[PDB]
RNA sequence: AUAGGUUUGGUCCUAGCCUUUCUAUUAGCUCUUAGUAAGAUUACACAUGCAAGCAUCCCCGUUCCAGUGAGUUCACCCUCUAAAUC
């Protein structure tokens, strides 16, 4: 695609950027939707971002990861 | 490479031939080429349909979690796989669409019945 | 070999491709052949086969005509055997030829 | 509580009638051929070969699990009428994991009218086979599974590779596999080549199917004619077990059956062919008093 | 409600790892706050060009 | 033939035919021995026989061998936490030492067992990657999923005609 | 590494003349307001703000 | 914990001619991947010792160090494992020269 | 036009015998190592080559999935490959008839192939998990509700939609609809 | 390499060169259809068209994609840790 210094052209010199004809129901409808999906994607994305600090967690300290530790280490001695 | 910026994006790359198409769900980076360095690929989607007919998809559901859990921007098409799928709630647009094509018909019904 | 009777063998010849050597090579070693019979009767061991299409059954081919030796044969551990340089490299892969398993005709 | 295939007494004697005979286990197969080696040992490593190659067969001898028919899935998870009509074709999803037993693994599907049902069992098998591939099934059913091609190999005696095509292909759960091992049951019944899967894995399962859906004779019959006789007995001994209020059974505590009278009793009882038995019992007798007479 | 499929995979866990437990899977929703769009942004956190 | 006295241990399958995968608490191992003697016989043995195997599975642990510095043949491991295990081979055999060195500083069965299960964890079998890494490349191999164009025509649904 | 000392100082001299003759808010977010059109920018407004 | 790669080396001192630091010789072994022979290949390491305590010759065990002290630095003196012949058998902490024990072990 | 005959008849054993069918033909080229490919055709439009191979020589030798004779003379005995085009002197056509003509075969019974006894694919064979048996059922499903009420269309207060108004106007667009129940 | 041709008056040995195989580009001569992959020689000079918008004004993006092979051990592992996404 082109860069910061690439001469714009002529036939976007002038270009009406027209918006879309706003409906009114499905506009409010649809917010209320877009509010409600963000709220509930939200509450799995917290779930999965704390499994995965749990899982990060007792991977490094455990209960079964203190018990092989400590088993690898009297097996040492 | 490091990209300035960015996120990672669990997102479909094409990767068939010409008239035939087939998305592999990629954990990539996003200012990386679609089809490019991904972290993990996360599944598959053929969208056409089987001689059966049954449009095929797979997810590591896990890794799926994994990934969203570590920071995946999921986009819009994979957002809509998984509402279809259920691991997440049926996206806006797919049952806003919906009810346009549903008055889109009914248009059409009433057309057709002063037809005749 | 087609006059002999030998319908399935390797064989690959180096040094001078003499054809008054070679042949006379190849009969000195098929004539000087060792059989099944003749190890197991030098040995006083049962002579015993272990293929991979069978499985792990054992399939006696040479059993000594005399007694049978009771003290087992020595396990000489990390054998001392002259390899062949072309063999192992064959084995580790690290043989390349454009000229090797090549698609020919029967025989 | 009545002892299934999985019990150790039955399993015992399930064993016992199979057989080991390792020229027939351990058997030259047409597969790509690799140079011989060889070995050279005495008498007491022989033995110790030998012993090793009957562990091994007893490995390939493991009997496979006869288990029951699944019930036919039909379980609507979810049902949404908005998203009915909008896709045309359906869309099933596998969650592929790596960990996750393959019997324990989330297959659902979409379809047009909206309904998130649960994965059937063929579309579930096709699935698995299709994302996780396993050596020898193909997810189109083999054509070799039908009426004529099955006839054809039972004609050509093939009758251990059509139990094994049929495990390959098919679950045990499955109605195909059952469908298909009781017919090859049924046709051996029929002829009768019980030598034919004998030191097979699917002996156990031929006996099984027999004794729970009754029909041994021919089973008795050729064991006496080839002399099994410790299995005779064990088969009747197995019959009057999963069949425990049978009159044969009542009249083999009553007479204190413990050995071919066993047999007899059975003859009298149930044989269908009860003179047959009877009969080449009688002229098994008859050779025992002619090789009583050499011995 | 957790998501329907997402929802199966819960009950099925637990229902394997034993205690029946039959309750409904619900997660808690009140912790996510609901700033729309018209809710202002900060200028350090933003950059004149 | 192939240049020395035993070529076999040259052939990278007795390099990777030892049982001794020390454990990531090792970091050097030292082999004192014994050129003349009886007794250092199995040192002797093992730095012949057994170094070459140690090294190809254990590729980071700096292993030096030392000759007649000392009257007894002995190995010595220093170990991450700062450890000097020393092990005395005098009168010993290179199978003795093997196994003694498996027991004292080397992983279990299961230790690599479990190690070698992670590993296969990465190859999986539904990915459709190019054949360097994965299984198959496309689902137009599936028999049952559309073919691919190349090798099948594709029907008349395809743009351009249509 | 050959040090880029002029890509250095060309950087510094750069980051120097933005710190210093950084151009304000007045001649920035000006406007023509009969062809919507601001200065020093010449890109007009969205069709929400006429 | 500590940047420098290598953690624990074995190594013989080369000189003593920089104040505190002792220039050290790694000898580890690396296979030839054609001659599948493994050869002695050395690296010189500089390690850091506070009491000139190593004289050139001993084997001394080098210890990684949090940070680099100097551009080559990064090591210290763990212990003169081996001093040049005052060399004690580690297994009977008896003195030995080489090969003869100097103060015997029945003492 | 119904194989299984000639090779069952007299002139097979009188043109042939015992032997293979390919065991007189010889590719003619430029000599050593022979081009790793046969021809691709030896019937070109309706005419002949000069050595017609193996299989074109003799318009009589069908090939298809019951001429077991001829099947079993392409496809060796002691391993269970098939014969490649230049072991055989068959041409690159018929060589994939001839593939397509051994499996086939294979899998309508009419031909003999080693089968391996397959391992069971999984180690626990119960049934008892939610994929695999029910799932007790959602409110909604017992009910009629749908999952998650914000799928159903629900007009908000006139007061919101003259807001919406007020805000954009000029560019508006129609009204709304609450939408319609069975689609056709 | 399953190898072959060639030193001589002839033989044996050593040996170079070439042949037989597979691929790629170009040249000649000549070429029916359909599908699909791939497609400057030049880091030489470029006419002309297009390739960066969005957006209630701020910002954000134009630092990415796409291209090339000039230069060339800035690509990998560990430690440490700054933008960045949660
Ligand atoms: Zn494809
Ligand atoms: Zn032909």
């Amino acid at each position: 695609r082109k860069t910061r210094h690439d001469p714009l052209a002529k036939s976007k010199i002038e270009r009406v950027n027209m918006p879309p004809a706003v409906d009114p129901a499905e506009f409010f409808v649809l917010m209320e939707r877009y509010q409600h999906y963000r709220q509930t994607v939200r509450a799995l994305r917290m779930e999965f971002v704390s499994e995965v600090q749990r899982k990060v967690h007792e991977a490094r300290a455990g209960v079964l990861a203190e018990r092989k530790a400590l088993k690898d280490a009297a097996e040492h001695r | 490479k490091a990209y300035r910026g960015g996120h990672l994006t669990i997102r479909l790359a094409l990767g068939g031939c010409t008239n035939r198409p087939f998305y592999r769900i990629v954990a990539a980076h996003n200012k990386c080429p679609r089809d490019g360095r991904f972290v993990e690929q996360l599944g598959s989607y053929d969208p056409l349909p089987n001689s059966h007919g049954e449009k095929l998809v797979a997810l590591n559901l896990d890794r799926i979690r994994h990934w969203i859990g570590c920071g995946a921007h999921l986009s819009k098409p994979m957002e809509k796989l998984l509402g279809l799928a259920g691991f997440f709630p049926l996206h806006p647009m797919m049952i806003t669409n919906a009810e346009r094509l549903r008055r889109k018909r009914a248009r059409e019904v009433l057309l057709a019945s002063q037809k005749t | 070999c087609r006059l002999i009777g030998i319908k399935d063998m390797y064989a690959k010849v180096s040094g001078s491709i003499n054809m008054l050597s070679l042949t006379q090579g190849l009969f000195r070693g098929l004539s000087r052949q060792e059989t099944h019979q003749q190890l197991a009767d030098k040995k006083g061991l049962h002579v015993v086969e272990i293929r991979e299409e069978c499985g792990p059954l054992p399939i006696v081919v040479a059993s000594p005509r005399g007694p049978l030796r009771k003290d087992p044969e020595p396990e000489d551990e990390v054998p001392d055997v002259k390899l062949d340089w072309e063999d192992v490299k064959t084995a580790q892969g690290m043989k390349r030829s454009v000229w090797s398993n090549l698609k020919r005709a029967a025989t | 509580k009545k002892p299934t295939f999985m019990d150790e007494e039955v399993q015992s004697i399930l064993t016992k009638m199979t057989g080991l005979n390792l020229q027939k286990t351990f058997k030259p197969a047409i597969q790509e051929l690799k140079p011989p080696t060889y070995k050279l040992m005495t008498q007491a490593q022989l033995e110790e070969a030998t012993r090793q190659a009957v562990e091994a067969a007893k490995v390939r001898l493991k009997m496979p699990p006869v288990l029951e028919e699944r019930v036919p899935i039909n379980d609507v998870l979810a049902e949404d009428k908005i998203l009915e009509g909008t896709e045309t074709t359906k869309y099933v999803f596998t969650d592929i994991s790596y960990s996750i037993p393959h019997r324990e693994r989330f297959i659902v599907v979409r379809e047009p009218s909206g309904t998130l049902r649960k994965a059937s069992w063929e579309e579930r098998d096709r699935m698995i086979q299709v994302y996780f591939p396993k050596e020898g099934r193909k997810i189109l059913t083999p054509i070799i599974f039908k009426e004529e091609n099955l006839r054809t190999m039972y004609s050509q005696d093939r009758h251990v590779d059509v139990l094994n095509l049929c495990f390959a292909q098919f679950e045990p759960d499955s109605t195909e596999y059952i469908k298909v091992h009781h017919k090859t049951y049924e046709d051996i019944d029929k002829r009768g080549k019980y030598d034919l899967l004998r030191s097979t894995r699917y002996f156990g399962g031929m006996v099984w199917y027999f004794v729970n859906n009754k029909k041994i004779d021919g089973l008795l019959i050729d064991q006496i004619q080839r002399d099994l006789i410790d299995d005779a007995t064990n088969l009747v001994q197995l019959y009057h077990v999963l069949h425990p209020d049978g009159q044969s059974a009542q009249g083999a505590k009553d007479q204190a059956a413990e050995g071919i009278n066993l047999i007899k009793v059975f003859a009298k009882t149930e044989a269908q062919k009860g003179a047959y038995i009877e009969l080449t019992l009688q002229t098994y007798q008859e050779a025992l008093s002619r090789h009583s007479a050499a011995s | 409600p957790y998501p329907p499929l997402l929802r199966a995979m819960i009950i099925a866990e637990r229902q394997k790892n034993g205690d029946t437990s039959t309750e409904e899977p619900m997660l808690n929703v009140q912790r996510i706050r609901m700033e729309p769009w018209d809710y202002p942004a900060k200028q350090e956190d933003k950059g004149r060009a | 033939p192939m240049k020395g006295r035993f070529p076999i241990r040259r052939t990278l399958q007795y390099l990777s035919q030892g049982n001794v995968v020390f454990k990531d608490s090792v970091k050097v191992m030292t082999v004192n021995y014994n050129t003349h003697g009886e007794l250092g016989e199995g040192a002797r043995k093992f730095v012949f026989f057994n170094i070459p195997q140690i090294q190809y599975k254990n590729p980071w642990v700096q292993i030096m061998m030392f000759k007649n510095m000392t009257p007894s043949p002995f190995l010595r491991f220093y170990l991450d936490s700062g450890e000097q295990v020393l092990v005395d081979v005098e009168t010993k055999s290179n199978k003795e030492i093997m196994e003694h060195i498996r027991k004292i500083l080397g992983k279990n069965e299961e230790t690599l067992r479990e190690e070698e299960e992670e590993k296969k964890q990465l190859s999986h079998p539904a990915n459709f990657g190019p054949r360097k890494y994965c299984l198959r490349e496309c689902i137009c191999e599936v028999e049952g999923q559309v073919p691919c164009p190349s090798l099948v025509p594709l029907p008349k649904e395809m743009r351009g005609k249509y | 590494v050959r040090p880029r000392l002029i890509a250095e100082l060309a950087r510094r001299v750069r980051a120097l003349r933005e710190q210093l003759n950084r151009p304000r808010d007045s001649q920035l977010y000006a406007v023509d307001y009969e062809t919507l059109t601001r200065p020093f920018s010449g890109r007009r407004l969205p069709v929400r703000a006429w | 914990r500590s940047s420098v790669h290598a953690r624990w080396i074995v190594g013989k001192v080369i000189g003593t001619k920089m104040q505190k630091t002792a220039k050290v010789r790694v000898t580890r072994l690396v296979l030839d991947p054609y001659l599948l022979k493994y050869f002695n290949k050395r690296k010189t390491y500089f390690a850091h010792d506070a009491l000139q305590q190593c004289t050139v010759g001993d084997i001394v065990l080098l210890r990684a160090l949090p940070v680099p002290r100097a551009k080559h630095v990064k090591h210290e003196l763990a212990e003169i494992v081996f001093k040049v012949g005052k060399v004690i058998d580690p297994v009977t902490g008896k003195p030995c020269a080489g090969t003869t024990y100097l103060e015997s072990p029945l003492s | 036009d119904e194989p299984w005959k000639y090779l069952e008849s007299e002139e097979y054993q009188e043109r042939y015998g015992s032997r293979p069918v390919w065991a007189d033909y010889r590719r003619n080229h430029k000599g050593g190592v022979p081009p790793q490919r046969t021809r691709k055709t030896c019937i070109r439009r309706n005419k002949v080559v000069g050595n017609p191979c193996p299989i074109c020589r003799d318009h009589k030798l069908h090939v298809d999935f019951r001429n077991v004779k001829l099947l079993e003379q392409f496809v060796c005995a002691h391993t269970g490959i098939i014969f490649y085009a230049p072991y055989t002197g068959v041409c690159v056509k018929q060589h994939k008839r001839l593939t397509q003509a051994i499996q086939k075969a294979r899998d309508h019974g009419l031909l003999i192939y080693h089968i391996p006894q397959v391992e069971p694919r999984d180690l626990d064979f119960s049934t008892s998990h939610g994929a695999v048996s029910a799932t007790p059922p959602a409110p909604t499903l017992v009910s009629g509700d749908p999952w998650y009420p914000w799928y159903n269309w629900k007009q908000p207060p006139e007061r919101e939609l003259s807001r919406l108004r007020r805000l954009y106007q000029g560019h508006l667009q129609e009204e709304s609809g609450p939408p319609p129940e069975s689609m056709p």
